[PDB]
């Protein structure tokens, strides 16, 4: 029931700034002297790395506390009339490339100027990926990975699409406009030293259908507003 | 860097009890609490244990927690394959202005399934990509268990380390693992060799696939 | 049993109150969970040295709970004239100026 919904993926150049939003639902965003009080904290995580705390924000009065690492380039605000908190990170460096999470925790207790938390981060947003790179947005080139006798086992054949040289993430791949889901695997992307991504989607199909059924991979790269349809054939 | 200490990895067989330690200091765990988060693959973290030993609604009682002094412990009783995840401990540190501290995370591996050699599929550069003056070898690796493989590339018989990108293995719906590897070449390099091979090594056995320009 | 000093922040939950004997009672809330632990308490006139003046009436002032936000009360015997009630240690210590007589 309680849910934190974050804004969409962001891509920025070094030196830029990003503002991420976090809309709360299922509970009353502010106390009003009656409802349980909850703060919004923000935690980020680079791919394959741990959790890193950024700061806390009490949406009742809007007071904040930022981690020492980000003090001076982070601002946490909220618009209480629309149940939304915001995190703005400036002077973006490539080390800021990460997934940014907002998370709810029961508001702390004030000991003078000192804030004390006694509860866990009990609800997390789905995250928003922030990509910081000197690269510029670019749609992929889609190449067919054609099945031959070398890509065939028994009665099954592997065919796919190579989705090359796009930026930034993500791309989605479907086959035959979603009609084909069994045997479909879309692999994680690699990041090449060029700063461009690539990935592959492959399907295992019965070798008999290679002459009777058509196979189209549908590649969508929304960051560049590009959609590619590619028919993969045997030779 | 992470201001709580937990082991980078733990493992167990289904049914076993796995415990994960989380060590802090007197300004966090000592005078606050230990909370634990579970992060499933490709997921956001979720609150698993809070305030040392409390379970949020919907967390089964096979998960338990404890705290003693400046350290805490997560216990996963009756380990299940879906318990394969990253587990993070956390605490509120009151030194100076106060900040959340986290463990570096513990990857729990659940070894519950029979060994499976990888299926290896190697695609040569397509004619389209060659016409674009590029060349990529694509090595798809699926259906292996456990989820550790190393990939070696060969031009004829010589190793190739340049232009190689390989993805970390991840679990599929069939509970086996998959990974991919890429060899970037110029069209001239591709044509200048009789063959290229993707060699996948898994639990001391190597599966090889080979492609040729012709 | 032997207590170590409480490590987290304190805060006054009521105005310190003079007793019939000219002593003062203070009530503090404690932020930590490392209880049971010993409440750092003294009077001072010099806030940079914190050299003790007066004395403690309460022998072994302790937070007894091992959870946060518990309240305890203690009694101090202030010197005549001006001084400070000082609870806690370090930058988190709380103070209250006291005048006796």
């Amino acid at each position: 029931e309680v849910q934190l919904v974050q804004s969409g993926a962001e891509v920025k150049k070094p030196g830029a700034s990003v503002k991420v939003s976090c809309k709360a639902s299922g509970y009353t965003f502010t106390s009003g002297h009656t409802f349980p009080s909850y703060d919004i904290n923000w935690v980020r995580q680079a791919t394959g790395q741990g959790l890193e705390w950024m700061g806390w924000m009490n949406p009742n009065r809007g007071n904040t506390g930022y981690a020492q690492k980000f003090q001076g380039r982070v601002t946490m605000t909220r618009n209480t009339s629309i149940n939304t908190a915001y995190m703005e990170l400036s002077s973006l460096r490539s080390e800021d490339t990460a997934v940014y999470y907002c998370a709810r925790v029961r508001s702390g207790t004030n000991y003078g100027s000192y804030y004390y938390y006694y509860y866990g981060m009990d609800v997390w947003g789905q995250g928003t990926t922030v990509t910081v790179s000197s690269a510029s947005t670019k749609g992929p080139s889609v190449f067919p990975l054609a099945p031959s006798s070398k890509s065939t086992s028994g009665g099954t054949a592997a065919l796919g699409c190579l989705v090359k040289d796009y930026f930034p993430e993500p791309v989605t791949v479907s086959w035959n406009s979603g009609a084909l889901t069994s045997g479909v695997h879309t692999f994680p992307a690699v990041l090449q030293s060029s700063g461009l991504y690539s990935l592959s989607s492959v399907v295992t199909v019965p070798s008999s259908s290679l002459g009777t059924q058509t196979y189209i991979c549908n590649v969508n790269h929304k960051p560049s507003n590009t959609k590619v349809d590619k028919r993969v054939e045997p030779k | 860097s992470y201001e709580l200490t937990q082991p980078p990895s733990a493992s167990g067989t289904p049914g076993q009890r796995v415990t994960i330690s989380c060590s802090g200091s007197s300004s966090n765990i000592g005078n606050n609490y230990v909370h634990w988060y579970q992060q499933l693959p490709g997921s956001a973290p979720k609150l698993l244990i809070y305030r040392n030993n409390q379970r949020p609604s919907g967390v089964p009682d096979r998960f338990s927690g404890s705290k003693s002094g400046t350290s805490g412990s997560l216990a996963i009783s009756g380990l299940r394959s879906e318990d394969e995840a990253d587990y993070y401990c956390a605490s509120w540190d009151d030194s100076l202005s106060g900040h959340w501290v986290f463990g570096g995370g513990t990857k729990v591996t659940v070894l519950g399934q029979p060994k499976a050699a990888p299926s290896v599929t190697l695609f040569p550069p397509s004619s389209e990509e060659l016409q674009a003056n590029k060349a990529t070898l694509v090595c798809l690796i699926s259906d292996f268990y456990p989820g550790a493989v190393t990939v070696a590339w060969k031009a004829d018989s010589s190793p190739v380390k340049a232009g190689v990108e390989t993805t970390t293995p991840s679990k599929q719906s069939n509970n086996k693992y998959a990974a991919s590897s890429y060899l970037s070449l110029t069209p001239e390099q591709w044509k200048s060799h009789r063959s290229y091979s993707c060699q996948v090594t898994h639990e001391g056995s190597t599966v090889e696939k080979t492609v040729a320009p012709t | 049993v032997s207590y170590s000093l409480c490590t987290a922040a304190f805060t006054f939950t009521k105005i310190p109150a003079e007793t019939l004997h000219g002593t003062v009672t203070v009530e503090v809330q404690y932020a930590g969970t490392d209880g049971p632990c010993k409440v750092p308490a003294q009077m001072a006139v010099d806030m940079q040295t914190l050299t003790p003046v007066g004395r403690l009436i309460t022998a072994n002032p302790v937070i007894t709970e091992s959870t946060e936000n518990s309240k305890m009360m203690l009694e101090l015997d202030p010197p005549f004239g001006d001084s400070y009630i000082v609870i806690g240690v370090g930058e988190k210590k709380i103070t209250h100026h006291w005048h006796r007589s």
